[PDB]
């Protein structure tokens, strides 16, 4: 029971959360302070998350609205988060807005019980050949949420 | 200071690897890591953001092969980068993957910020 127009709103929602999570700050929270400092672990350079996302619990509270609980476990693992001096840290990285999700198109791939998956064809600002991104939606609590962290971007 | 023959060839082989934030591995890269991965094949270098590589690299006006080119995509300032591979082309790591793109494309060219060299 999830439409195409609604799914893009959720997918564009995960896009927002993923970027901000990876940047270390929810831009809406203007009262935040971002700890200076870099370190090396696992051959990765790490940086400190801003105050609003400073603890894993604050991170988990940020995302449980759009991402299933399992997506958040795997995400904290996949993107190699770590805690130093009591503050969460991320490996330094950059984002890419090449995919224009706002002008995407969604085609329903599956609907079986509590799980729904849609295929998105995304135009590129680049003029590049457009991209196939499959997003799976699973209903946690009663809310439809995305079941993988990096689904959008 | 580097074998440009090795840099451009070492990069080109990786075409088709996908995209991941902070990706320093052959299983997924970003602007910063793709250059980091290709660079550490020859010499030991530290991991930084596209903004860091902009500020830790020596200034030039016109790219030669092996130089680094910078673009403004998602934010003001350097937010995406690649290597100049000749012609008017550059190899970079983007959402759809590692790609070859030319500097006379309508997205990149207005947003070509400048070039900085190792």
């Amino acid at each position: 029971d999830l439409s195409q127009k609604q799914a893009l709103q959720l997918a564009l929602s995960a896009r927002e959360h993923f970027w901000n999570t990876m940047s270390g700050h929810n831009p809406k929270v203007k009262k935040a302070v971002c700890p200076s400092g870099t370190f090396e672990y696992q051959n990765l350079q790490y940086v400190y998350m801003c105050s609003d996302l400073g603890t894993k619990a604050k991170a988990v509270n940020y995302l449980t609205p759009i991402f299933t609980k399992t997506a958040i476990e795997k995400g904290f693992k996949d993107y190699h988060f770590t805690v130093s001096k009591g503050k969460l840290a991320v490996p330094i990285g950059d984002g890419d807005n090449l995919l224009n999700w706002k002008k995407s198109t969604a085609k329903l791939i599956s609907k079986k019980g509590s799980t729904i998956t849609y295929e998105f064809t995304v135009p590129t600002l680049d003029g590049s050949p457009s991209a196939k991104r499959k997003v799976t939606f699973v209903k946690e609590n009663k809310k439809w949420k995305v079941n993988q962290f990096d689904a959008v971007i | 200071s580097l074998n440009v023959s090795k840099l451009v060839s070492d990069a080109k082989a990786l075409v088709g690897t996908p995209y991941k934030w902070g990706g320093t591995t052959t299983s997924g890269f970003d602007c910063s890591g793709f250059i980091w991965y290709v660079l550490n094949k020859q010499t030991s270098v530290g991991r930084t953001s596209t903004a860091g590589y902009w500020s830790s690299m020596k200034s030039i006006a016109s790219p030669s092969v092996g130089d680094f080119v910078f673009f403004t995509t998602y934010k003001s300032g350097p937010s995406h980068m690649g290597i100049y591979i000749g012609n008017n082309s550059f190899i970079h790591a983007g959402s759809d993957g590692v790609q070859i793109s030319s500097l006379n494309n309508s997205y990149w060219k207005p947003r070509y910020l400048g070039a900085k060299r190792f």
